[PDB]
């Protein structure tokens, strides 16, 4: 209830958005990487079981 | 809830504040920091690979 | 011979080195020892 | 008369002296900007001709030349080289090698006080400060103790090219502490601000539970550079702006340092350096007695070091005796309790949060006490042997060979094994004469830091039961907020981290003091007065403490 | 001061504040993390005295020590008093950021 | 755990020095995620030839 927002919290908060904005831009360079990957490994599965 | 139940205990002492300046970060601001570094060391391998 | 008169020249550079810094590096203890003995050498003087 | 070799070193400086700044030039510039093999063979140039020279030319060209900053600044440059060298498979040693020669250098430019002082005004101690290679210690695995018999390869181990970096590094810190004599606080300012720049790898040695030559070392430059850096003056004459946060974790790392290093006496100082030499004495045969004179030596290095920072203590705490810091508690029972064999239920591990008791002192003494009777007669031995050396059994010459080369001895001439043998019992004979230094000083220190406790705990505790005390404390730790203005001092009252002592406490200290300052240790006390303190010039200086010590020990409290 | 003995004594304050800001000294042996540690505490007690409503008499004095906290909207109040952007810049890097390098330089620019 | 971390007055030196840190990395991403499009520009060339 009872506090004034202190200058170090709101460059606190500043440097863990940050942080989330880079986490979550990685981890969609990393999917995006993975997709690609996953393409890379099924463009090289033949799909014809009749083949003996 | 333990950890959570110390911490709030420990936010009311008048003697803690002053040595905070030279605390490390706490273990999961640094965690988060250890995944960005092992993130950013495999979308790095995994680009030349 | 080329060999030879090489391998032993080598080891005559790193034997020159050796002994400066062996030789300096255990004055290092002794020094502290002498010091530190000259320093109570003081202080028992006070004392008694 | 002079020696030849007196004579030669005066003729050949005045040799060197005579080319002047031209030759101080092509020497300071390839050692400071030369090859790989030019830097290291300048450097230890310079260490030579500066074991020679007597007016200080040569360091008063390197100073005033800029060189001797040059050779201080590039450290923060060799760091990252020295890094990629602790690898398991390093790319090569030379840089290493540099490295050794470079404080080598360093290492004796401070064994003179002006040198010293202009290492410390190039900022030497800083730039060690900015070196991360003392904290990239190798990991020393436990379970490799069953990983095969290999053999002396051509390349160091990962922890002993750590070593080779490391030691000098501390010797020069040790070094520049004493030829910077009892005035320059900067100095030990300096030294300690390093201590703390390491700070946790400088507790993982006092921390390491090794015992090997090495470890042994590590502990006994890194003891002997905490006894004149780690003392509270210092705290007093520093005056610069420091923030209240950042010189309390100054107090919060010298409180980490000190409890740790007494951690050290309960371990060497104390019963149990009777285990760690049977898990050296069972196990490894081939290299028992080359190590053992350096194991023995370097216990009673960490003993005497940690005995002179205790000392330090008990002479800058307080002029007057009312306000003396204790350092050990009142327990005596450390000395009793081993009179009766019984099985190895593990000894809890003392915290080293916790005091020693002032058992440990009077046992350090009492082995002190005898060790000197060992190493007394070994090093009259070892001397008789090198006045006798050609009369040795070819098996005992054969030893001695061994003992510093390990290959090779039944290829080598009869005088080069000879030359060996003499230069092994050098060896003993002075690590021999180097530890019965040590057992004079940690009996005489012992003695002052016994009399001390003694003279404080008779004279000037009061027992804690003395139930007035009811009305001395409740009023201070109740919340305020805000408001203002400065103007007293903040002090830490480290007597709130004192033991509760009884009266019991006391009672038992007198007790037991009584019969463990018996008088079969004061007759051993003063037969090693007897026979050593005529080299030294206050005889009697023992004599001294054990009539106070009997003084206090006949007192009765009424 | 000199002038007006009625707010003379808080202009002292206010002076005494501009003379224990830590502001690097080229002859002068400390570290950068040594002048942080010391502006951090000087922010901590210029604030304080914010706080304590030391300065609502005069707020013109009140600004100043805004202005002095690195407060981004009382800096631009003073846009009339601040003839370009750069000099706001640095203003806003000597009251905001004085561990501030090239290398985060961009961002502020 | 979040709501009893974000009431200290001061930032740390590890705080500050993990911001130094995290301020570097969007430069190295922009050339990490410029080396994916290079790769998938490199695939997609491959793949149409």
């Amino acid at each position: 209830g009872t506090i004034y927002l202190q200058h170090a919290d709101e460059e606190r908060e500043k440097t863990y958005k940050l942080a989330e904005n880079i986490d979550a831009q990685l981890k969609r360079m990393a999917q995006d990487l993975k997709d690609i990957i996953e393409h890379l490994n099924t463009s090289g599965a033949p799909a014809d079981t009749s083949d003996p | 809830v333990e950890e959570a139940r110390e911490q709030n205990e420990r936010n009311r002492d008048s003697g803690y504040l002053h040595l905070l300046y030279k605390r490390p970060l706490d273990p999961k601001s640094e965690a988060q920091l250890q995944e960005i570094r092992r993130l950013h060391q495999y979308v790095k391998f995994a680009v030349q690979d | 011979i080329q060999g030879f008169l090489k391998n032993e020249k080598d080891n005559a550079l790193l034997s020159a080195i050796e002994e400066s810094r062996k030789r300096t590096f255990g004055m290092a203890e002794e020094y502290h020892r002498e010091s530190m003995l000259v320093e109570w050498e003081q202080v028992k003087q006070r004392i008694l | 008369p002079e020696d030849v070799f007196s004579k030669l070193q005066r003729e050949n400086i005045a040799i060197i002296e005579s080319y002047g700044a031209a030759l101080m030039e092509v020497v300071c510039r390839d050692a400071c900007d030369g090859h790989e093999i030019g830097r290291m063979l300048a450097l230890a140039l310079l260490d030579r001709i500066v074991s020679v020279d007597k007016q200080q030319q040569w360091l008063l060209y390197l100073s005033n030349s800029g060189y001797l900053k040059v050779l201080v600044d590039s450290l923060v440059e060799d760091d990252r080289t020295l890094q990629s060298l602790l690898t398991p498979q390093p790319p090569l040693l030379k840089a290493l090698y540099t490295y050794e020669s470079k404080m080598a250098f360093l290492t004796r430019v401070a064994k003179i006080q002006q040198g010293a002082l202009e290492l410390l005004r190039s900022g030497v101690i800083v730039r060690l400060a900015q070196c991360q290679v003392y904290d990239m210690r190798p990991e020393t695995d436990p379970q490799s103790m069953f990983g095969m018999r290999d053999p002396p390869m051509f390349i160091p181990t990962p922890v002993d090219r750590y070593r080779q970096i490391l030691l000098p590094a501390l010797q020069l810190c040790q070094v520049i502490l004493t030829s910077s004599m009892a005035q320059h606080l900067q100095a030990a300012g300096q030294v300690l601000q390093f201590l703390i720049s390491h700070s946790d790898t400088i507790q993982a040695i006092l921390r390491c539970q090794d015992v090997s030559a090495g470890s042994l070392q590590e502990l006994a430059l890194l003891t002997g550079i905490i006894s004149k850096a780690a003392l509270p003056g210092i705290l007093s004459e520093l005056d610069v702006d420091v923030n209240e946060g950042s010189l309390m974790e100054l107090q919060g790392h010298i409180g980490r340092f000190q409890r740790q290093c007494l951690g050290l006496l309960s371990r060497f100082g104390g019963s149990d350096r009777l285990r760690q030499f049977k898990f050296q004495d069972d196990n490894v045969e081939g290299d028992k007695v080359s190590k053992k004179d350096e194991i023995e030596l370097a216990m009673q290095q960490i003993c005497a070091n940690v005995m002179e920072y205790c000392q330090s203590l008990m002479l800058q705490s307080s002029p007057t005796f009312q306000h003396a810091v204790c350092l050990f508690t009142p327990s005596l029972s450390e000395t009793v309790n081993r009179d009766g064999p019984r099985q190895d239920t593990q000894a809890p591990v003392v915290p080293y949060w916790r005091l020693p008791g002032l058992g440990i002192i009077i046992y350090l003494l009492k082995q002190s006490a005898n060790d000197f009777f060992s190493y007394y007669d070994s090093h009259r031995q070892s001397v008789s042997k090198l006045q006798n050396v050609e009369q040795l059994p070819p098996d005992e010459i054969k030893e001695l060979c061994q003992s510093v080369m390990p290959a090779g001895v039944d290829k080598i001439s009869t005088a080069q094994k000879y030359v060996l043998a003499r230069r092994r019992l050098v060896k003993v004979i002075n690590n021999r004469a180097k530890l019965l230094s040590l057992c004079s000083f940690i009996i005489e220190t012992c003695l002052f830091i016994l009399w001390r406790h003694l003279e404080y705990y008779l004279l000037h505790c009061m027992p804690t039961d003395s139930q007035d005390s009811l009305f001395a404390s409740r009023t201070l730790f109740k919340s305020r907020r805000l408001q203002d203005s400065f103007a007293s001092e903040t002090n830490l009252d480290f007597r709130s981290g004192l033991a509760i002592v009884s009266q019991h406490d006391l009672d038992q200290l007198q007790a037991d003091a009584i019969n463990a300052f018996g008088e079969s240790l004061q007759k051993k006390l003063l037969d090693i007065e007897g026979l050593y303190s005529k080299v030294r010039s206050r005889y009697s200086f023992i004599q001294a403490l054990v009539r106070r010590i009997r003084g206090l020990l006949r007192i009765s409290r009424n | 001061a000199d002038a007006s003995p009625a707010s003379a004594g808080i202009c002292r304050i206010m002076g005494d504040l501009m003379r224990t800001m830590p502001i690097l000294s080229p002859g002068n042996t400390q570290t950068l993390t040594e002048l942080e540690l010391k502006w951090q505490h000087w922010h901590e007690e210029c604030e304080r005295y914010l706080q304590d409503s030391t300065f609502a008499t005069s707020p013109h004095l009140e600004s100043l020590l805004k202005i002095m906290l690195g407060d981004e909207a009382a800096l631009l109040e003073q846009k009339e008093l601040l003839s370009n952007w750069y000099h706001f810049l640095v203003t806003r890097l000597l009251y905001s950021n004085p561990t501030v390098k090239p290398i985060d330089l961009h961002y502020y620019a | 755990l979040h709501s009893f971390h974000s009431e200290l007055p001061v930032l740390s030196d590890s705080e500050r020095d993990m911001k130094k840190e995290l301020q570097l990395i969007p430069d190295q991403l922009r050339h990490l995620g410029n080396a994916i499009k290079q790769v998938t520009m490199k695939k997609d060339y491959q793949q149409q030839k």
